[PDB]
């Protein structure tokens, strides 16, 4: 007679994304020798990465 | 002005480069190959 069935779900699940940035210097940028004015702000993407 | 997407990659006529290109959800995809014919 049928009882049940059984949702197992060992270990849940595994999240996983690529290996690490690529193209995200983002020391150069936020330890830069060359900074910005206020009304001269600066503007650079990042992107891909 | 506006790249900061800035990607960087008798003989028989013997190629055949093709280029066609199609859009999908609005934004651009380049589909391409080159084949030696
Ligand atoms: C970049 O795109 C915006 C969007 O319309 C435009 O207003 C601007 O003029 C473009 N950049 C430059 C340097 O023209
Ligand atoms: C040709 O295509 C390859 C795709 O991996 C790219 O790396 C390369 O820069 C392209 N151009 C040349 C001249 O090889
Ligand atoms: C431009 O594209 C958008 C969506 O991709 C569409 O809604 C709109 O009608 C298009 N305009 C023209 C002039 O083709």
């Amino acid at each position: 007679y049928q009882t049940s069935n059984f949702r197992v779900q060992p270990t849940e699940s595994i999240v996983r994304f690529p290996n690490i940035t690529n193209l995200c210097p983002f020391g150069e940028v936020f330890n830069a020798t060359r900074f910005a004015s206020v009304y001269a702000w600066n503007r650079k993407r990042i992107s891909n990465c | 002005n506006n790249c900061t997407f800035e990607y960087v990659s008798q003989g028989n006529f013997k190629n055949l480069r093709e280029f066609v290109f199609k859009n999908i959800d609005g934004y651009f995809k380049i589909y391409s190959k080159h084949t030696p014919i």
